[PDB]
């Protein structure tokens, strides 16, 4: 099976775990959320009084800084679009200016439309993780500023425009039909003075001496210079940004490489300044003595400290969603993407995924990683429906005291009386094959992200040594162990009484609390058989003198462990 | 759940604690004063004349259980076997 | 996994190993010197004074491990259960 595993999209790929879709599921609660230093957890901005609005002026500090391992990732590294070739023209004096090294590289950003702000973002810290707060707060920026912001553009920009304009920060307001896919450069420039740093957007060589002011050098002109720099008194080196293709639909972020050398933005690339003066170049760029500008900086922040933010946020999402995104994500690679629509709203993948935490209707394959789920519509069971038709003539007349188990759909169902539907018990109801590659191998997952495992469940945990050669935990009686249990029955006979019971021996673990102990085992049997007789010491006494009998192996290594078909073959 | 016998093991136990710090500092300061018998500093009362709590804060990390809970519900059973043959409480004189 | 007396057997047949060959290099000695009883020069001070490495090279090839290690789990698996009937750990005074 070359394709039982879709190809997974920019927003679904994991760089060191962290997707572009997992961070947009996270990326807005940052906008009114902080990590805390000590205990991990996320904190509100009204206590930490960093206003309701992430601030993004602090980030005019953060230019994101490529590692070459990362660089051939699709969606987080290089872009392997037509834009490649696109900038060529441009990347010839990117090149050259720094002696002929790469040091301005274009990288790839999910298009669903926002990608504006998605590139600043990924300008700043290389994520989906800020880039809601440059919107929200950037429409508060125009409101405080729009009288200042006509004093430009009353003559350039219609006075009812505005209130368009500050319409196109707004998160998820879909504009009218007809709109461009792609947000105009208003918003960089508000940027550019929202983040206390300038904003350098390029294009190809044609692209600069094309007529268009499309590509331009956005200043923080709305905040004056000393504001614009760095903790340390330097000024902010601008992140850089570029178009990325001829219609001018999808932006995209230009970074430099971590660890090599800072990208110098030549002069007949940098271009002119965007609504403010030219001389401004000067004010509110850290500038150099040869004409040119230093792009990207040394202080970025490093990947240790955002993967804890996204797992900061992923606690508090637990309680505001019920759900874990990165669940919520495989859900939307798994339905939303299987109908072939790109641009799926990921608050619809979170909402009603909830459904099938509520009813464990989520069952994922254990060797392909498919999260497959048992999902019927609703008429399949009302009159009229497939299940519905067979209730009759297999079971005769729809009971409300009779359930009506379909081994076909593995869904039990009860006959409500005023609804006049078969209501299966989607937690009863369990997936047999997969519907991506037909695995028998297909367990619940709750809404914890916890999977639900069974005895003999082989989990995806990494074994650290063991003679099963599976590589991985096994799962048992809600602890990870790392090998099979060796089994093999007991004879209990007390009061005249006798108990088949089977008896599990744990051996060889590689951490010793965890194996067997003959006291606990032998206590364990005697208690849940015999609970309450008395002189049952004598018994565990026998029963102790049996199991060292059978488990005194003559080779340490003679291993048998359980047969369980599935896991092990 | 403690018997009545395994609190008289916590309360010895955590005799012995303040035993051997006794004769230890006993023991180490005649050392120090053999190191300096020119330092003629005399007189010192006592090191520990007190059972001195942390001494229980140590004691107890060596308290067992004498019964356990199925060695109770083996008892308190048996006493429902006594009981539940009974119970005339209904009987009442008439008029 | 050798007991405190399977050590007292690399010991003692690492001197029955020193008996035989100073018990027998007199005795071949002694037929020896009767080729020439005329000699006069016999009468070695020592032949084998000392227990001599390259004997536990050989008393170790009779070493027998008593204790088999499905016997000591018995034990092993005893103290353990004295432990974790215990154990009361965060147990803390108040303030």
């Amino acid at each position: 099976g070359v394709t039982g595993a879709p190809k997974k999209n920019t927003e679904l790929v994991k760089v060191m775990g962290l997707s572009n879709y997992h961070c947009k599921l996270l990326s807005p609660i940052l906008a009114r959320y902080g990590m805390d230093k000590q205990t991990g957890r996320a904190k509100l901005l009204r206590d930490m009084n960093q206003g309701e609005l992430f601030d993004c002026a602090l980030l005019g500090d953060r230019a994101f800084l490529i590692e070459p391992e990362h660089v051939n990732t699709v969606g987080y590294g290089k872009d392997r679009s037509g834009s490649l070739l696109y900038l060529h023209d441009t990347l010839e004096d990117i090149k050259r200016a720094n002696k002929s090294q790469e040091c301005l590289i274009p990288v790839h950003v999910d298009g669903d439309g926002h990608c504006l702000v998605h590139a600043v973002s990924r300008a700043l810290v290389g994520r989906e993780l800020f880039w809601h707060a440059l919107r929200e707060n950037l429409k508060q920026h125009f409101q405080q500023h729009l009288a200042r912001y006509q004093a430009l553009f009353h003559d350039f920009i219609d006075a009812a425009e505005w209130e368009d304009i500050i319409n196109e920060c707004d998160p998820l307001f879909v504009p009218p039909e007809g709109v461009p896919l792609g947000l105009r450069n208003i918003h960089i420039f508000g940027l550019a003075n929202v983040l206390h740093r300038p904003i350098i957007l390029l294009d190809s060589l044609s692209g600069m001496r094309s007529s268009g002011d499309y590509s331009a050098t956005f200043l923080p002109g709305l905040i004056p210079a000393e504001k614009c720099t760095g903790k340390d008194g330097h000024l902010n080196k601008p992140i850089c940004i570029a178009w990325s293709s001829s219609g001018r639909n999808h932006y995209i972020p230009l970074v430099g490489i971590k660890g090599a050398a800072l990208p110098k933005l030549p002069m007949n690339l940098l271009p002119k300044a965007w609504g403010v003066p030219q001389d401004l170049i000067k004010k509110y760029i850290k500038l150099e003595e040869d004409g040119g500008c230093v792009i990207g900086g040394d202080r970025s922040l490093q990947d240790k400290y955002l993967l804890r933010l996204v797992a900061a946020m992923e606690e508090v999402f637990m309680d505001k969603h019920g759900i874990h995104p990165s669940l919520v994500a495989d859900v939307h690679q798994y339905f939303y993407r299987r109908t072939g629509v790109i641009g799926v709203q990921p608050e619809e993948v979170t909402a009603a995924a909830k459904k099938a935490v509520m009813d464990n209707r989520l069952h994922k394959c254990l060797l392909c990683g498919a999260l497959s789920e048992l999902h019927v519509p609703p008429e399949w069971l009302a009159p009229g429906g497939k299940l519905y038709n067979l209730a009759k003539s297999t079971h005769g007349q729809l009971r409300t005291d009779k359930n009506y188990s379909f081994p076909l759909n593995n869904l039990v169902c009860s006959y409500d009386s005023v609804k006049d539907v078969l209501v299966p018990d989607y937690g009863m109801s369990n997936l047999t094959a997969c519907n991506w590659c037909h695995g028998t191998s297909v367990r619940k997952v709750r809404g914890d992200g916890s999977i639900v495992y069974l005895d003999g469940d082989r989990t995806n945990s990494r074994s650290t040594g063991g003679k099963c050669g599976c590589g991985f935990k096994h799962f048992w009686d809600g602890k990870e162990y790392d090998n099979l249990p060796e089994a093999f029955p007991i004879t209990l006979e007390w009061g005249g009484r006798v108990v088949r019971e089977t008896v599990y021996w744990f051996q060889y673990e590689s951490d010793s609390s965890l194996n067997s102990n003959v006291y606990d085992v032998a206590m364990k049997l005697v208690t849940k058989h015999f609970p309450g007789e008395f002189g049952s010491e004598i018994l565990v006494q026998k029963v102790v003198h049996t199991i060292l009998h059978q488990t005194a192996k003559k080779n340490p290594d003679d291993y048998t462990p359980v047969n369980i078909d599935g896991a092990h073959a | 759940g403690f018997s009545g016998a395994d609190l008289t093991e916590i309360c010895q136990r955590a005799c012995k604690l303040a035993i051997r710090e006794s004769i230890e500092s006993e023991i180490r300061r005649e050392r120090e004063r053999q190191t300096n018998p020119s330092a003629m500093e005399v007189e010192e009362d006592d090191p520990v004349p007190e059972i001195r709590r942390d001494h229980f804060e140590e004691a107890m990390r060596f308290a067992r259980r004498s019964v356990s809970d199925n060695d109770i519900r083996k008892y308190e059973m048996f006493a429902q076997t006594l009981q539940q043959s009974r119970g005339f409480g209904s009987f009442r004189f008439p008029s």
